[PDB]
């Protein structure tokens, strides 16, 4: 997840969140998914209108190691 | 000292450490140097009968794979020691022993304590059994979750993220542990607003919340006036930390909880300093026992949830340690002595760290359905909110729990119960886009 | 992004640390910096859970450590408001509650701290001080002796306290008791305080000068704790002792306070400590766990004897020494001194010396302390010849020649050996005792 | 002393008074003395190292307009005063400084308290963000009354007035300063019956209220007695006099609040004694300094609106210093030094006297939604009765909050805003009747 000799996540290139998929960037449903309960021209079924969620590799801290992206032990 | 024809008897305590002699020192003569620099300090009978109020080394064995290693024996009179006193035991084994200089490295790995001194012990306050009948929960693992981030929050606003979170299944809610009275939010408020929050939540679901309260404090004095402040709004919770506050402040929040109704949760900060390096400190696994006599119904333990062979036995070790009655020798788990609890109550392991859904399968096929598990980012980043949030790791707990009482392997069948469950669940769905699978 | 501000400048009331690291082989160092002022705070670099802004620490310095290639030093500030007034446990709660478990690292160690005066000023300090103590005491211009029973154990009350009634009456001033007994089966404590105090009473009705012993105070719960000082109260004795690191700084706080309101005085005494300050590369120093204690309260406390420290040592003793007592100190990097540090007016702290030390010792420990310590002898009284009493007239007589001489324009580092010899000349208990110890030359 | 080239650290206390020189008196060297009359008493190295414990002048102004007049400027040791007492800082800085024959009039203006010394006090009990989450209420001022004449009014007729008002739209009523414990009332029965009518008002419309209860005494183990009282009914605010009853009662009141959640209203009583004339006494700026320390909620500053240019800024400039948290240098507002209050709380300002309804713009454009208004004769002389006179004060505030909200000026506008509302509201009608418009 880190980067040539570097703490920083790759995934996001150190910012802690990424461009919803499913709107393509755009904020509404293109497709009818959930078959008959989002329709295919409503406010995004995901992110609802902000194109973008958080990180999983990093939950929001931008490197890796830590607390918030390990195992306890 | 070193009497290898010695026979322990029924009322001795016993320790082993592993050494690391100065390059000439022979290994026979250093074990029976720090019997000796633990106990009298001499190797004569100038100054004195003495005699049996002396240590002795009864063996020695050569560590494989390294050749300066070796581990040694030393057992203890049962008169030397105050009844009732953890402060005590440890000021008289350890008081100087590691800036002895004819050593380079030192390290305590275990302790045997006879029944004829446990007795004199309370220890936990309710134990296992008692605690889940107060709750009335039965089968599966309890949930929790903690507010970790945010800071600088009003008080208003703080008891807020709180009602979200109980609402949406959640068992418990934890504290910040850096947070006890501020100028941007003081102790009286917070629980006032805490309390509020608790009792609305019961009404909608009809289930028992909960929310540990820190109650550590700078004095004494300060320490029990915030332990009596929640007992008249009836929380069933406190939490305390025993590293930085001593040994003898933890054994007085004990007592009174004990005559009050009250269960304990204890968190272990500060102790990387100690435990870490493999050849200097303290192993974890004796201050566990050391909590056990003290008193305490919960503690932290860490995930082993990525872990390899040779590790996953010495954590799996202790864990029995902290929950059965009597325990055999196993050197492959890193058990050196036989230990008996004559009926001493057991103490609930407690998980943490960044975990998510698809790690639901794992935990509870190692731990089984006797520990807590607690949540940090993996709840409040949802996309949707903090209450929808909730719901999906509820769902998947269920889940697992549902098709190991139908003989299905969870170690292989995973991925599968996950997938086919976010099938009828909207919440469930959207956090498995977030998050990825688990090779 | 603040983390790491080659730039920033500190204000006034900010609290600043200095650790060094060990990085793994491929982390650059001014990114590994910037992570340990996060994991000792937010956990996070980016602004996506926060205003907050205001309540994350910084690094603002890097330094390479000449001599060791893989070392370096970073500077971390905190804010003001992230503390509660008077508490010492959430200080270090915070400061360091998980540093040390990170990975992308191989070793960590904390060396040094400052306190602004906006902080200092909400803790009360050492019950009396070093003034107020020798106004009680009436003893000037010459350090304090005493002496320990270390060995011993396994003796009923009424012998060990004629001991000390041997001890007390040849000329010494206070009296130690070992640390590992508090009560037990062969010996409980409060008969062995009553033969303690009936013997100091018929010691101090003789040569007419005041005597103490310290008593031990520690205890397995906090209730315990507080009655038996309230007994050594009564029987009107004034000092006692504790243990600060076995028994944690919330039981000390409260003796402390309970000692400053009855008009107590308090010994500290260190112990464990080995098991945190020994390695070069992991643990706390323990000049940190010294400025600890001066805001927790205590009078004397358990420092080292410098006189079997060679060059490059024996400088960090003097510095902390130094801090322990003076009340304005100045930046020194050779003496392991990484901060300006003030008191505004708090009272200082009495070292103890200690370890096996004899006569022919005397001179270099007057030299290097000064008449501000005190002196604590083992086996070298008790050893005698002859016994206790006469044990004590030896070091007593030879503390005095040594003073004498002093105040005459004599240089106690290259004679010493001569003034001693000519001391024992008109003194038999000196003499005898330099058939058992010998001299260095 | 007059050391120009001094430099003031840090941790120094500032002061700042005018003076008079009798004819012949050098303005130099009458600063001299006035920095030595208030510490040690002499000028010479006699008695005496002493040196440090003394105060020193730095600087003199002349003040422009009037020729025998000057500003003087004292600096005094942080080691002079005692940590967390305000009597012994008055006693040290003016304990003999006004019985000088040398002058003929003094006065003191303004202090600077260093942060190194503001740390040791308590402060205000509550402060402002936590009191408007205990009552919640946002986004207007708050409104309030007084049962002002009346007097020789039975306990059960006091509490039907306090019912009507109540009940009509009001937040709070207030008492009268001189009632404390008289033949015609005593205290135990009225604290009674006021306390029945609140319940009975908080079910009508669903929102908390409260009533100032005085809790003045003659001696400190009475006034403690009737704290108590008020907890056990569980109301929300008591109130006390704190320049008749002293610094050392007031204290001991504020740390009793802090530890069973009450807040506290200050009344400023016999304050003319001291503070109305231009050339001797002490100014009001520097009473309420002292006040923030001690501890308080509300206290009483005064109506502004009948003020020209000149004043109105001396006033505002003295506002700020109770609420702000860093306040800059400003001689043209009355401001001497720069203050910085290191994260404390602040203070909510109380403004009365005669006002009305045709007053409402007025207040609300200069204060802001961050004070109380007290009204005596614009509620209990409404033609038709009290509940109904509440109802026109409650209808006509709402009426200028909403205009702001629009962009619509309150400084023109006014009249017309009010006019248009009293037409579909015959009470406010009514009210329109009795009082004038304002020019």
């Amino acid at each position: 997840g880190t980067k040539p000799n570097s703490l920083v996540c790759a995934n996001c290139e150190g910012e802690g969140c990424v461009a919803c998929s499913q709107c393509k960037g755009g904020g509404v449903n293109l497709i009818d998914h959930f078959n008959g309960q989002f329709k295919a021209g409503a406010l995004c079924w995901l992110c609802r209108g902000k194109k973008e969620v958080l990180c999983g590799d990093c939950n929001g801290a931008g490197f890796i190691g830590g607390f918030l992206s390990t195992f306890d032990e | 000292y070193y009497t290898p024809d010695y026979e322990t008897k029924d009322t001795d305590i016993l320790a082993a450490f592993r050494m690391t002699p100065q390059p000439g020192v022979p290994p026979e003569e250093a074990g029976a140097a720090v019997a000796a620099e633990s106990s009298t300090g001499t190797w004569t009978t100038v100054w004195t009968s003495l005699d049996r109020y002396k240590g002795r080394c009864y063996d020695i064995e050569p560590v494989a794979g390294e050749e300066n290693q070796y581990i040694a024996y030393v057992a203890y009179p049962l008169d030397l020691f105050e009844e009732g006193s953890v402060t005590n035991m440890f000021t008289s084994i350890v008081g100087n022993v590691f800036g002895f200089k004819a050593l380079r490295a030192l390290r305590l790995e275990d302790l045997r304590i006879p029944p004829a001194y446990s007795k004199t012990f309370q220890g936990p306050p309710h134990g296992i059994q008692v605690e889940r009948d107060k709750l009335n929960k039965y089968g599966r693992p309890l949930l929790g979750c903690t507010i970790k981030p945010k800071l600088g929050l009003s008080a208003k606003n703080y008891g807020r993220a709180v009602y979200e979170c109980l609402r949406g299944g959640l068992d418990f809610t934890k504290d910040d542990e850096n947070v006890n009275s501020q100028p941007f939010m003081r102790w009286r408020d917070r629980f006032l607003f805490v309390a509020e929050a608790i009792f609305k939540s019961q009404a909608e679901t009809g289930e028992i919340k909960g929310h540990y309260l820190n109650a550590t404090a700078g004095t004494c004095e300060e320490m029990m006036k915030r332990a009596q402040f929640a007992r008249e709004l009836g929380m069933p919770i406190v939490m305390h930390d025993y590293l930085t506050g001593g040994f003898t402040a933890n054994t007085t929040l004990a007592h009174y909880c004990r005559d009050n109704g009250l269960l304990l949760h204890i968190h272990r900060a500060m102790h990387a300093v100690i435990d870490r390096q493999r050849n200097h400190g303290i192993h974890f696994r004796v201050l566990a026992k050391a909590l056990r006599m003290s008193g305490g119904d919960h503690i932290h333990s860490g995930t082993v949830v990525g872990k390899l062979e040779g590790e996953r036995e010495v954590t799996l070790g202790f864990v029995d340690l902290l929950r059965d009655d009597y325990i055999e020798k196993d050197r492959s788990r890193g058990i050196y002595f036989t230990q008996d609890w004559v009926s001493m109550p057991g103490v609930l392991p407690v998980a943490s760290g960044g975990i998510h859904v698809w790690h639901m399968p794992a935990l509870t096929e190692i731990f089984g359905d006797d520990s807590v598990l607690q949540f940090g980012g993996g709840t409040l980043g949802h996309p949707w909110g903090n209450a929808p949030g909730a719901v999906a790791n509820r769902v998947a707990l269920e889940a697992c729990v549902q098709a190991r009482n139908e003989g299905r392997d969870l170690a292989r069948e995973g991925n599968d119960i996950i997938r086919e469950a976010s099938k009828w669940s909207p919440e469930l769905a959207a956090a498995c886009e977030v998050w990825k699978e688990i090779k």
